[PDB]
RNA sequence: UUGUUUUCACUUUCUCCCCGCACUAAUGUGGGGAAAACUGGCUUUAUUUCUUCAAUUAUUUUUUUUGCUGAGGA
RNA sequence: AUUUCACUCAUAUUAAAUAAAAUAACUCCAAGUGGGCCAUUUUUGGUAAGCAGAACUGGCGAUGAGGGAUGCUCCUAACGCUUGGAUAAGGUGCCUAAAUAUUCGCUCAUGAGAUCCCAUAAAAGGUGUUGGUUCAUAUGAACUAGCCCUGAAAAUGGAUGGCGCUAAAGCGGA
RNA sequence: CCUUCGAUGUCGGCUCUUCCUAUCAUUGGGACGCAGAAGUCUCAAAGUGUCGGAUUGUUCACCCGCUAAUAGGGAACGUGAGCUGGGUUUAGACCGUCGUGAGACAGGUUAGUUUUACCCUACUGAUGAAUUUUAUUAUAUAUAUACAUAUAGUA
RNA sequence: UGCGAAGCUAAGUCUGUUGGAUAAUGGCUGAACGCCUCUUAAGCCAGAAACCAUGCUGAUUAAACAAUACUAUCUUUUUUGUUUGCUAAUGUAAAAGAGAAAUUAUAUAUGUACCGGUACAUAAAUAAUCCUAUCACCUUUUUCGUGAGCUGAGCUGUGAGCUAGGCAAUAGUUCUUUAACAACAAAAAAGAGCACAAACUGUAGACGACUUU
């Protein structure tokens, strides 16, 4: 069903399962769109594995924003931040996966003195 | 399509299936009609299956091929030393069947009939029946009340002896024999006079009169269908051996019925044969049990030897013609017709 | 389907009735009868000082209008029957073998032999309420008297089928029991 | 519907409407206890009931039929397979709707003292006219190897003479309360008099 | 080759008479006759709150209790 | 006949009506396809066929959804993701959401009957019952057509979908 | 020619079971051009039973004989991981006819490998726990209670 | 090679019911249709190797159940709680007054009184009804019923009531009204044997299982 928090409303959650890969180890449940000739979910038989469609689509106001109504951005060391002192209440920043613990508490402080909000703020500590 | 040539099916499909029996003893399915008219009597009592032997038998057939003629007939011995009365049971009519009421016991009971509840009396410390005989005659009497009132159905718990017999087993034959006769009234007393003595077979039984007799065949392990069923052996010329059914079912249903014949167990089974008649009931006391006026000579009925299997028959018996299904030491129930 | 439609039964002076429910009891000096009419849907007016009875049927399609006189006739049956018996005398025939009746249990339960010379007994037992004997004045007859209609024609009807012969040509083998005639004492 | 438990009657019911009804009580989630069961009534004759009974008795399933249609006999079980086949017995809820209903012949020992409801869409005396022929269960049952009848008879006999008797002493027990009710109408103050008279009380 | 006119036959009785005279489904009834005129119909005068002023259609104006929804941010 | 000059033939609703008529016209390059099948209507061969061969249109293929219990082709209706409302086809005794609704008839079946496709039934009969028509002094006839009945027999056990239903939950209406 | 040619083992017999009724006999009836006897027509009825052999691979058939009767059928033309392999239907060979020939024959003849179950289910027998949101045709000194009752092991 | 007990075995021996309701058919009474008619109306009868019972076989085919015999620390009230794999501990297919025992007939029933009948009452929108709820507390005057203990009987308690008096509720507008039933854990108070295995058997058997000592 819908999700709606705030003004963002989700139209969909429970992202789409490949066709048999319930039942299939070799079957990625990655979606894929299923050719076949009678293929059940392609000829879109009732109780089976809808598909994905442009009609699931969030509206493009709220779009690509988190759950805390601001926008993620990926930064790998302090002078990626420089762009986030205009608009530090519209995005908010997430250290990258590969980035030490040396320029972690860098960036930390940095976007602590920033005003902007750090999402993955405890890791590696 | 049809057979070529019918020919009727084997065995009986009514005596399936064709498994183990659950008991040695022959149990009773049904007793007979009960009679108001006739005086309060029993309808059934217990044996051992002795043996046999035959006899002869002056025939009064007339317009028979064998009239007058002397005649040898097959006749099974019955061990039937005097049963035990330890208890009586009530039943009465319920829309789901037969329902007790209660069941009083005797004021004492033999070590022999106690032992049928254990299953190692040896090291038991033999405590059944110890307290609960005891009790007050008043609710005795209370019991008997509700069940003159209430009851429909009466039966005597009674049980074989059979340190009187030679077997090996000690623990005694228990059995409800059904009452059959008067009002309540008289059923209760006949029973009540009668909770602890022994029962002989004479009471029972006369001679010269019909019985059903219900046993539990010989066991004959696992058999084959040849054997089980009677079906015909195959060719010679078989390739996988020639005991055995050629094809069992038709391509549908797509399913073996339960009418075909198989492999399995043979033998062991209950079997209620009627119409066996009663010879002469010997009796323990007397010298000349299979004596006859025409033979004057002194002897029981025990063979030269002892009886094959069996032993020495020292008590009551009954000479019962034909044969009856059971091995030798098995328990065989008589039942009045 | 008509509205409303009636017949009137006219009580003889001898008989005592009485009706509850469709529920009939005929008493006269010859015995007590009793019909059960529960199956129909009727009105029945009994009047007693003016004695007649009617039945009225409302709304009677004319499959249940036959029975207003099937009604009436059984109760004139049973005021005749419960006022003088009613009687079937029965002729026995035969051509070779005579017919042996024998009448016993206090005129019930007749017993039939030498029937085309079976010489195996046959019988047949009357029903309640009917007495069978035979005739003083004709040596070959039966009477069978009761005061219920049914239960002597019926009685009568058994006594006729029980002595039916097989395996001959019917319209030679005449020989049997037959109902001669039906009156009343 | 909204009672612990309904205790019915079914003396005088078509089987096929009683069905129905206690089905759909049933599947509401509402606990019914069938009494007198072999009293029901089938529209048309005995002979033709007892033909579609042979009809079911001839169904078994040719290769074990032990698995076949178990066909069974009190009328209380045939009453009980009538709703069934009335009723989606093969999901979670339809058994527990299923479950929810309790089949006797007779009146046994809790049910005789409680208060027996009739369904009046359902009764022989309303939904059939009376010129048309009707079977007893009871006797049908009989006809197809019940054999239980008259033992039925019996019990329910005994049943009327003892409720007959309950029911002399609340006679009494009613009248001795009206005739105090009377009396002690007479004490209270006037107003509630009037109160109690203008409402029927 | 259309109108126009004429005749009898049409109702209620808890009315009466005769016959069956209690015969009815009936606290009545079947058949045959008389009676006026409550009943029913019509014609006048006054009223429509004692009572009715309907229904359908066209044309208009409201009303009780309530379900769901709130895009946007000029 | 062509050419050039004149004059002028509704257009303000548009030389008849209507038109999400330019979503047109044209050009280029190229894919797949070139075994079809079904329904209504028509039709050829055939005794007939879920047979062979054709015509029109619509479908199935290539297509799901609601209904027809079930079903590639029938009825409704064609499809982004939702919230409400109201319906179509079809239904409202239970299975199963909604009427044991209302109103008027018919029918009793000892193998009743019960939604197009659709899942078979005929000639011939009936003194079953219901309603009409035409002849003869409340009777006798002869017709007629509704429901019912006979005609009506097959193989695992059995199917109006099941239960069951007769003051219908059947048939024909409103 | 709708399904099966990346194979559904294609004749008959033997064996074994079940089903249908359009009933051959047996059961009880009705009709007769029915005296009896025998028989014919027909109704309800599928409970019971429907055989031994000679010839032929045969089904079919036809005789001998018994019988009460020797009825008709279905089940993938029931039944080949049940058999057999006589026939048909590979390769050897013979004859006749046909063909120039290689060869052909819905002509005859003779000889010619018949594979696998230990899986699932079915069926036949053989052990066997667990079973409270479960059950109750009562249980209580002419008398109350389901608002109750019921533990478990052994026998 | 003879004979060959025991055991298996047939070619040997023994045993293999009667009731109900019906079909076909033949009938009874009897209208429709003044007569007649087995009913092709209502209401009945007799009736078959068929049907259903009876009888027989299974019944872990009913995941079924009863009575009996003996036994396992066990059995009854109150308070607090169930907010190394474990060693305290909770679940509801349905509480919010989940209220309700005569029987029966449907072209009628039921009670009473007499001898199925007569007479009289009652009931006939029957649950469209009846019954049950709120009067707190404490104090005074008291009235009437039931339990412990005492000796048909006195007293205490309990339940209902009578006269008179003053005495409380308050959480800011509702977020289920935490309200039922059953169970369990801890702590207090009172009362309260068998089976398998083993050896043997052989009426049993592939192994289990079964019969025994």
């Amino acid at each position: 069903a819908v999700k709606k928090v705030g003004k963002i409303i989700k139209k969909r959650t429970k992202k789409f399962t490949r066709f048999q890969s319930n039942r299939f180890m070799r079957v990625k449940p990655a979606w894929r769109k299923p050719r076949g000739i009678d293929c059940r979910v392609r000829r879109r038989y009732k109780g089976t594995n809808l598909m994905p469609s442009i009609g699931y689509g969030s509206n493009k106001k709220t779009k690509f924003l988190l759950p805390n109504n601001k926008y993620k951005y990926v930064v790998k060391n302090v002078k990626e931040m420089e762009p986030l002192i205009m608009n530090h209440t519209k995005y908010c920043v997430q250290i990258a996966h590969n980035v030490s613990s040396k320029k972690r508490k860098q960036i930390i402080e940095r976007a602590k003195q920033m005003n902007v909000s750090v999402i993955n703020a405890k890791a590696r500590l | 399509s049809h057979r070529k040539f019918e020919r009727p099916r084997h065995g009986s499909l009514g005596f399936l299936p064709r498994k183990r029996c659950k008991r040695l003893r022959g149990k009773i399915r049904s007793f007979p009609k009960d009679d108001k008219e006739k005086p309060p009597h029993f309808t059934a009592f217990m044996g051992y299956k002795a043996g046999m032997t035959h006899i002869v038998r002056e025939v009064d057939k007339p317009g028979s091929k064998l009239h007058k003629k002397e005649i040898v007939e097959a006749c099974t011995i019955i061990e039937c030393a005097p049963m035990v009365v330890v208890g009586i049971v009530g039943y009465r009519e319920t829309p789901k069947g037969l329902r007790i009421l209660s069941t009083v016991w005797a004021n004492h009971v033999s070590d022999e009939f106690r032992r049928r509840y254990y299953k190692n009396w040896y090291k038991s410390e033999k405590k059944a029946f110890t307290k609960s005989l005891n009790v007050p005659e008043a609710t005795k009497n209370c019991l008997l009340k509700r069940i003159e009132k209430y009851c429909t159905v009466l039966r005597a718990i009674c049980h074989t002896q059979p340190s009187k017999t030679p077997l090996r087993m000690k623990k005694a034959h228990i059995m409800e024999v059904q009452i059959n006769g008067g009002s309540m009234k008289e059923k209760l007393e006949f029973v009540k006079e009668m909770l602890e003595k022994n029962l002989p077979v004479s009471t029972v039984f006369n001679p010269n009169e019909m019985i059903d007799v219900i046993s539990v065949t010989k066991g004959h392990g696992t058999k084959g269908v040849v054997s089980r069923y009677g079906v015909k052996r195959l060719p010679r010329k078989t390739h996988r051996g020639l005991r055995k059914v050629a094809c069992i079912g038709a391509w549908h249903p797509a399913r073996v019925q339960f009418q075909i014949p198989r492999h399995g167990q043979k033998g062991y089974f209950h079997r209620t044969e009627r119409n066996k008649k009663i010879y002469r009931i010997g009796l323990k006391t007397d010298k000349n049990s299979a004596s006859t006026d025409a033979d004057i000579t002194e002897k029981k009925i025990t063979p030269m030897g002892g009886f094959p299997h069996y032993g020495v028959v020292n008590e009551d018996f009954l000479l019962l013609k034909g044969c009856v299904a059971g091995t030798k030491k098995r328990p065989i129930t008589l039942r009045k017709n | 389907k008509t509205i409303v439609s009636t017949q009137k039964v006219l009580i003889p002076e001898g008989v005592k009735v009485a009706i509850n429910a469709r529920k009939v009891t005929v008493s006269g000096k010859y015995g007590t009868l009793r019909r059960s009419f529960r199956h129909l849907p009727i009105d029945i007016r009994l009047n007693k000082l003016k004695k007649y009875i009617k039945v009225v049927m409302w709304f009677g399609v004319p499959d249940s209008l036959a029975c207003i006189r099937t009604v009436c006739t059984h109760l004139k049956n049973m005021f005749t029957g419960v006022t003088k018996k009613f009687l079937y005398k029965m002729r026995l025939v035969h051509a070779h073998f005579p017919i042996n009746s024998n009448i016993v249990d206090n005129n019930t339960r007749i017993e039939i032999r030498n029937y085309l010379g079976e010489k195996s007994v046959r019988f047949v037992k009357a029903l309640p309420g009917v007495v069978i004997e035979k005739s003083p004045n004709v040596k070959d007859e039966i009477y069978v008297s009761g005061a219920d209609i049914e239960n002597v024609s019926l009685t009568a009807a058994l006594i006729h089928q029980s002595v039916l012969c097989r395996n001959k040509d019917i319209r030679k083998f005449l020989d049997g029991i037959y109902v001669s005639e039906v009156t009343t004492v | 519907m909204y009672k612990k438990e309904y205790v019915i009657d079914c003396k005088g019911h078509l089987l096929g409407r009683l069905a129905s009804l206690i089905a759909k009580e049933l599947l509401n989630g509402q606990r019914i206890v069938a009494v007198r069961c072999e009293d029901i009534n089938i529209s048309g004759s005995l002979y033709r009931n007892k033909l579609k009974y042979q009809e079911f008795l001839r169904l078994r399933t040719n290769t074990n039929p032990k698995k076949g249609p178990l066909h069974l006999r009190e009328p209380s079980k045939i009453l009980w397979r009538c709703v069934r086949g009335m009723l989606p017995h093969k999901t979670y809820k339809g058994q527990l709707a299923l479950k929810k209903l309790k089949v006797c012949v007779g009146m046994p020992y809790p049910y005789d003292k409680k208060k027996k409801y009739v369904l009046p869409s359902a009764l022989r005396a309303f939904r059939l006219k009376k010129h048309r022929r009707y079977c007893r269960l009871g006797t049908l049952s009989s006809r197809v190897g019940w054999n239980y009848d008259t033992l039925v008879k019996k019990n329910e006999v005994l049943r009327k003479q003892v409720s007959k008797a309950y029911y002399k002493k609340k006679v009494n027990n009613l009248n001795e309360k009206k005739e105090i009710k009377t009396e002690a109408l007479n004490l209270i103050n006037p107003e509630q008099r009037q109160v109690l008279e203008n409402f029927g009380y």
